[PDB]
């Protein structure tokens, strides 16, 4: 889905943020994005 | 046929690969990496009539073959060691790869 | 309809090779109406009806878009509504949801949200995101691929490669007294034994006729009284 | 190299009820080759 | 053909790819790529479980997880919405590295009965990085054992794309015709060495 | 060591896939004869070229005759080999049919057949599965010892 | 047999236009496959056809086959004039390797001559890639009894 | 396994050679499948078509050409050198992005190089190959399917030699075919000088073999040195098969080995266990140049008689025979049966 | 018509050549920019490259979550092998001249997860302190001499000016 | 006799099986295995040795048969 997490390529995750906050963010990463 | 579409492609980057030539005259920390034919049985770079780049490196040994050839979704930089010490100097990045090689 | 015909007969297989059956029309012309009963009979797949879909976010929504060609409906004459398609979703227990969640959104637009041994998130709106586009919205849920084609008369019959016998007979457009088809043992279960017994007389005659060869009729009247 | 057994020999093709009970071995056979004679009549 | 790679197809319990090698010592050992539900996986007579591939190749060293979707399907294609169940195994186990790729598969070998009585658990995947694959072998880098998977891997995909990509075992390509002398050979050495070591 | 002579039941062959068994022995008197006497050595019906489309041996007899009346030995090959418009002017100039169709006379009644034969020398060779080693007959003799059976 | 060459020459270049009839049945893709085998099968029969009126009598492939002893129509015009196409289980010899049957045919070609279809009789003689032909359906009349 | 040895049929002369020359196979459980049990075309010249027995052994026993070489493998070490010097890249240093858009070179099924334009790689290494630098028994199969070039140099694969063609013309060279009978121009000296090279099936892909020099095109490869070098030894022996039918070959092929006929000249000093001969042999009237070079003409098996095809007195209704008795007491074929037996003096323990 | 002469000067010098990965040659028909080497790390008879990265604040960063589990922060190392090959001369093409030097290795840096691996190194150690009581040869042997060897911080530096002008005095 | 590449191009099979026969590939399988392979085998079990008495070694140095 070109889920590419830039300068580690590996993926994206749609995490449950803070108050259910759909953020996308990878695991094995520092990388967050709405 | 089929197997003429890659002789005019030969003239497409001879025309293409001068003017690359051209335009790092001016020595601007610019590198390109090329392969040289070992195992032998110093030359001159020279354009022979209507786009056909040669090399003659040997003191008989010919050669014809030039081609860029690759598609480089990458980043490189040269950068030389010296005798594991205070020596990492980063040297430049590489914009083109062309290859030598033989007619047989 | 040779040896691999007969063998199966004798052993009463469940897994029958190609069971296509027979259901005879009530017109003759078409007149947009003798394709009119092949949708309401074929197993009608909606990512045929279905055109795009995304999941759309604003800021904390995690519901799949599913969007309708209505012209596919002018065009290939089946007749359904909107409500049903959204019926259907919670109609298959192979993708494991709630059962009411689910909202119309204009005509065409149809959406569906689902939210909260962790991370499932991410995972069921994917897991479902293609498991979506693969359920039945109306049609036979057991056939495979009805065919209609013309015989040497003007009367025009369909032909149907499934195993459902009984809602055959119980859609419309069809009559319920000359119905035939293949598979024996199905028609025990429907039709009672006696025309079990008539349906293994009439197929071995029918494949041995079309090699050539004809033993007797009387010689498969006693196979069928012994196996009945 | 599996032994051999009672339930190994009564089934299985012409080991037991095939080739010893339903189909045996007969005297006073014989067994030739053939070749055709118009001249003599049918039966 | 030994040493080389066959694709097969077959109806109803999924489509496999095998490649058998053989090399002179000790080796005797075929590999299979089945396809279970749409998930693709790696099976061994050495491991007792199934691996999905998205391990195998971050155990090589690949590990970006773009390089894997680009050999794979390359781009612009179907081959990509028909990965796209794989990638997910790697996310549920969550390695996402070279180090821990290696002993989820040592985790799960019944092999060797441990020979060695210092075992390292970290060094007993490096070793069966070696008995796998026979055809090529590897020093330090597994750059070409790695991508030689992905090669094989691609062939499995395109099988699934469409059922006519399958090529048969019986073409006479795929046959290696094994004379005498060339076989008399294999009886000799292996004969050869019980002489020896009951003249010891 | 044993020799014997071909009677009736061996199975001879015919180099183009023609099984064959003899079915009797006649005498000279009753076989055939042409103009000259000469009496063919071996009898087969017409019946089997239609249905085993066997033109081999319909162009080999004639690629045989003519090369003896030449005194010649003449090659059959695969994909080649003489041809027969040529072989045809062979034995014509020897007077014979231009396609070895033959007549000859009856050898049981004397006068000429309805029809035309043909003719020529063809090459049978024995095959194996002789007759004198395969005629056996068991009346009442050896039992085996697990179930009394011959 | 030259007049079915033609007719399927124009069959067969209508795949840059890209003219589909569209039986029913399905076809996608075997219009310019399943018909080459309807009129095929046409020239197989016609020419076996003009032997019989063109024949004179006393002929013995013709009154055996008059009477019922052995043979047909048939198997006398497969001897005289024309021996058809090969089939092997229904299909007409399919292609060896890329997309063709011999290497000693042009790539991706899929006319008749090159797939199955032998022109010349058995009294005139089978051509060495025309040869290999025949000699598959002759392997698959001694497999099936098997 | 088990079987892989044989005695050697003594029946006739060519049966004693029609067992060199065949396959015994693998018999890996596909009773089911139609498919090895069939023929492929990828056979015309790799081994023989008209020689294959029938009933329980009807397809899994086949038998080798009258031309045909079993490849052996060199090295693979320094072609790999060989190739860095044409120009191709290595393995670990391209992206993924170029891999799937050039092509690649296979070693045996494994890429090292990713070549880019094939045409100028492969045909450079033909003239590489011809004039005898690398040994002759490597293939470059080359699909377009998928993106790659195949390099094979395993070995104990089939192949067959053809003649290289160039162009519109040849290179027959017909003062060369003359030299070839003054007795200084063997065959190896062929491919030494580039006339002749072996092909596999492989290669067979990308060649385009014409039949005939009336056949030739300006877009036409290796012409093909002999029609009917594609019948077996024990199948050569059919005069004219090309007008006869298909499955009439196989039914004298299973039967050309049972022919009686000579066996050798010291046939009367061997003891053999059941060992017929024939009295008065015959070599046949139309022979074959296949015959000639296996030398059945020097011992041949059976005789040629007079035949007159007819019905007569109902004797022979379906393929039957009848002979005269006159014949048989001239001497028509007086088969003659020879049979060993033995026994063995022994010592006790006593 | 024309020709340019070409000659080597090159010996006593082994330059390595790096391959990013993530980092492609342009973003939009624009050459982007290497990105800056924060140290460098060299392993002799091992043969790797650790080059430590910085990677930008709050903006993308997620720091709170970063620093929770595995307390590396700012630091992303990328682990590439040095391979050499034959043939593959670096050269800087001068104004209608051209020198050329021979490349000894080249490197192939892929990314290094070095934060989650030491988060994982004490996770089996904290998992042990609780209950806290109750030949080898070929490839696996070329792991156990990698992973205990002399580190050498290099100097991450921008020079070659000097190394321009020695290629030059060399005939 | 007029030679020509026409028809003639026969005349090189029997000059094929003449050098090369027809018994190829068992002649010149089992001559391999007698040269080159037999020292290749001795060659991979060379130096017999026993612990006990660990001064004590015997070795294949070549086969001639
Ligand atoms: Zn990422």
């Amino acid at each position: 889905m070109l889920s590419f997490c830039p300068s580690c390529n590996n993926m994206l995750l749609i995490t449950s943020g803070d108050s259910g906050v759909y953020t996308l963010a990878c695991r094995s990463c520092p990388y967050e994005f709405p | 046929k089929e197997a003429a579409a890659e002789l005019e492609l030969l003239n497409a980057d001879h025309q293409h690969i001068l003017r690359k030539l051209k335009k790092m005259n001016n020595k601007p920390e610019r590198f390109m990496v090329f392969q040289l034919p070992t195992r032998l049985p110093v030359g001159s770079i020279r354009v022979h009539k209507s786009g056909k780049l040669s090399v003659k490196i040997g003191n008989v040994v010919m050669d014809i073959g030039k081609g860029a050839e690759t598609t480089f979704l990458q980043d490189v930089i040269a950068l030389s060691i010296a005798d594991d010490a205070s020596s990492a100097e980063l040297l430049g990045r590489v914009d083109g790869k062309i290859v030598v090689t033989p007619q047989i | 309809l040779g040896v691999p015909r007969i063998k199966e007969i004798i052993n009463a297989s469940k897994v029958i090779s190609t069971p296509i059956i027979n259901a005879v029309l009530v017109n003759d012309n078409d007149e947009r109406a003798a394709r009119v009963v092949k949708g309401r009979v074929e197993k009608t797949l909606l990512s045929d009806v279905a055109f795009y879909v995304q999941d759309v976010y604003k800021d904390n929504l995690s519901f799949i878009q599913v969007r309708i060609d209505l012209g596919t409906i002018d065009k290939l004459q089946l007749e359904l509504t909107i409500e049903d398609i959204a019926v259907a979703i919670t109609r298959a227990s192979k993708l494991k949801i709630q059962a009411s969640d689910v909202n119309i959104i204009g005509k065409d637009r149809i959406a569906i949200n689902v939210f909260p041994s962790e991370n499932d998130v991410f995972y069921r709106m994917q897991q479902l995101r293609r498991a979506l586009p693969d359920v039945v919205v109306k049609g036979l849920p057991d056939i495979s691929r009805a065919v209609i084609n013309i015989r040497d008369d003007g009367k025009r019959e369909l032909l149907v490669e499934g195993y459902g016998l009984r809602d055959v007979m119980c859609t419309d457009g069809v009559i319920g007294s000359r119905t035939t088809t293949n598979h024996v043992l199905e028609v025990f279960s429907v039709l009672g034994i006696e025309a079990a017994r008539y349906s293994i007389i009439r197929e071995i005659n029918y494949t041995m006729s079309n090699h050539g060869m004809s033993v007797d009729p009387r010689h498969i009247q006693l196979l069928g009284d012994v196996m009945t | 190299k599996p032994i051999r057994g009672f339930c190994q020999r009564l089934k299985g093709k012409q080991g037991r009820f095939r080739g010893n009970l339903s189909g045996k071995r007969v005297d006073f056979s014989g067994r030739t080759v053939i070749s055709p004679d118009p001249n003599l009549s049918i039966d | 053909s030994k040493n080389r790679i066959i694709v097969e197809a077959d109806e109803k319990k999924g489509i496999v790819q095998a490649s058998v090698t053989s090399s002179t010592h000790e080796r005797k050992s075929k590999t299979y790529v089945i396809t279970k539900n749409g998930k693709i996986y790696l099976k061994h007579n050495s491991i007792a479980e199934e691996i999905p591939i998205a391990i195998v190749l971050k155990a090589c060293g690949i590990l970006s997880d773009l390089e894997i979707m680009q050999l794979v399907c390359g781009n612009d294609s179907s081959y990509q919405d028909i990965f796209a169940v794989n990638l997910e195994e790697s996310s549920k186990l969550d390695i996402y590295t070279q180090q821990q790729a290696l002993e989820y598969i040592g985790a799960k070998v019944k092999t060797m009965r441990r020979q060695k009585l210092t075992i390292l658990q970290e060094g007993i995947e490096a070793i069966a990085t070696t008995v796998i694959a026979h055809l090529t072998v590897e020093a330090l880098d597994f750059r070409e054992k790695a991508l030689y998977i992905a090669m094989m891997t691609r062939r499995v995909v395109m099988a699934m794309y469409n059922p006519k990509m399958i090529d048969d075992r019986d073409y006479v390509g795929n046959k290696r015709l094994e004379l005498a002398g060339q076989l008399i050979s294999l009886l000799f050495e292996d004969l050869f060495k019980k002489f020896n070591n009951d003249f010891k | 060591r044993q020799n014997r002579r071909p009677e009736l039941g061996d199975k001879f062959s015919s180099r183009h896939g023609q099984k064959g068994v003899c079915g009797i022995i006649v005498k000279q008197e009753d076989m055939p004869f042409n103009d000259q006497g000469i009496v063919p050595d071996i009898i087969m019906n017409p019946h089997g070229f239609p249905s085993r489309m066997t033109v081999g041996k319909m162009i080999e007899l004639i690629s045989g005759k003519a090369g003896v009346l030449n005194g010649t030995l003449e090659y059959g090959t695969c994909f080649g080999g003489s041809k027969l418009e040529d072989m045809s002017k062979i034995l014509v100039d020897q007077g014979f049919n231009y396609s070895g169709k033959d007549m000859l006379y009856s050898g049981i009644t004397g006068e000429c057949l309805q029809a035309y034969i043909f003719f020529g020398p063809i090459y049978y060779q024995k095959l194996k599965h002789m007759v004198l080693d395969k005629m056996h007959a068991r009346a009442r003799g050896p039992r085996a010892v697990l179930t009394r059976q011959p | 047999v030259e007049i079915a060459y033609h007719k399927c020459d124009e069959l067969i270049t209508l795949f840059n236009k890209g003219e589909l009839e569209t039986q029913p049945g399905c076809n996608e893709e075997q219009t310019l496959e399943a018909k080459i085998g309807g009129l095929l099968s046409k020239v197989r029969e016609e020419v076996g056809d003009v032997c019989i009126n063109e024949l004179d009598n006393w002929n013995a492939p013709l009154i055996m086959a008059t009477c019922g002893s052995k043979g047909s129509t048939l198997n006398v015009s497969q001897m005289v004039a024309v021996v058809g196409q090969q089939i092997i289980s229904g299909n007409r010899v399919p292609d060896g390797f890329q997309d063709r049957s011999l290497p000693h045919f042009p790539k991706n070609s899929k006319t008749p001559q090159s797939k199955g279809f032998v022109r010349n009789s058995f009294f005139s003689g089978l051509s060495p890639p025309e040869f290999l032909f025949h000699a598959i359906s002759g392997r698959e009349g001694l497999v099936d009894t098997a | 396994r088990a079987g892989v040895t044989h005695v050697l049929s003594r029946l006739s002369y060519i049966s004693a050679l029609g067992m060199m020359t065949r396959i015994s196979s693998q018999f890996e459980k596909s009773r089911k499948v139609s498919g090895p049990r069939a023929l492929q075309p990828s056979q015309f010249g790799m081994l023989c078509t008209a020689d294959t027995p029938e009933g329980e052994a009807c397809g899994l026993v086949k038998n080798l050409a009258l031309m045909t070489h079993i490849t052996t493998d060199d090295e693979e070490e320094p072609i790999k050198k060989l190739c860095y010097v044409l120009g191709v890249e290595d393995i670990t240093l391209i992206d993924s992005a170029s891999l799937h858009l050039n092509y690649g070179v296979y070693l045996n099924g494994t890429l090292i190089g990713s070549i880019r334009f094939p045409t100028k790689f492969v045909t450079q290494f033909r003239h590489l190959r011809r004039t005898g630098k690398v040994s002759e028994f490597i293939s470059i199969y080359s699909n377009s399917h998928q993106m790659a070039v195949h390099i094979a140099t395993d070995g104990g694969r089939i192949c067959r030699p053809l003649i290289i063609v160039s162009d519109g013309q040849s290179r027959v060279k017909d003062i060369h075919l003359r030299k070839l009978l003054d007795g200084e121009l063997d065959f190896d000296d062929f491919l030494k000088l580039g006339l002749v090279e072996y092909l596999d099936v492989n290669e067979e892909n990308d060649s385009y073999i014409a039949l005939y020099e009336k056949d030739i095109v300006p877009s036409m490869t290796h012409l093909e040195i002999e029609p009917f070098t594609i019948l077996g030894a024990v199948a050569g022996l059919i005069p004219y098969p090309h007008h006869n039918q298909s499955p009439r070959n196989t039914y004298q092929c299973a039967m050309g080995k049972q022919a009686i006929g000579a066996i050798a000249y010291n046939q009367f000093k061997r003891i053999d266990t059941l060992l017929y001969l024939m009295t008065y042999p015959q070599q046949p009237m139309v022979k074959t140049k296949t015959i000639e070079l296996i030398d059945y003409d020097k011992l041949p098996a059976g005789q040629n008689a007079t035949v007159a095809v007819m019905s007569y007195s109902g004797y022979d209704i379906e393929d039957a025979l009848v002979l005269n008795k006159s014949s048989i007491d001239r001497g028509f074929g007086r088969c003659e049966t020879r049979r060993k037996t033995t026994t063995v003096l022994k010592r006790y323990a006593n | 018509i024309e020709e340019f002469p070409l000659k080597i000067s090159g010996e006593e010098e082994s330059l390595h050549v790096f391959q990013y990965a993530n980092r492609p040659r342009l973003v939009g028909r624009k050459p982007a920019e290497h990105p800056f080497i924060s140290a460098a790390r060299y392993k002799p008879k091992s043969h790797l490259w650790e080059i430590d990265i910085p990677l930008d604040e709050q903006a993308f960063y997620n720091k709170d979550k970063a620093e929770s589990e595995w307390n590396g922060v700012n630091v992303q190392t990328l682990k590439g092998v040095g391979v050499e090959n034959n043939g593959q001369y670096a050269a800087f093409v001068k104004d209608m001249q051209v020198y050329l030097v021979p490349i000894e290795r080249v490197a192939q840096l892929k990314p290094f997860f070095k934060y989650i691996d030491d988060a994982n190194v004490t996770r089996k150690q904290e998992d042990a302190r609780r209950p806290p009581n109750p030949r080898l040869t070929g490839s696996l042997l070329a792991h156990k001499v990698a992973d205990e060897e002399a580190n050498i911080e290099l100097t991450w530096a921008e020079g070659t000016f000097e190394q321009f002008k020695d290629t030059i005095v060399k005939e | 006799d007029e030679i020509n590449t026409a028809q003639d191009k026969w005349h090189l099979l029997p000059a094929f099986l003449k050098v090369k026969g027809l018994v190829k590939q068992h002649l010149d399988s089992f001559n391999y295995f007698v040269d080159t392979d037999l020292k290749k085998i001795i060659k991979a079990n060379q130096l017999i040795l026993s612990d006990v008495d660990p001064e004590f070694y015997l070795k294949y140095v070549d086969i001639r048969v």
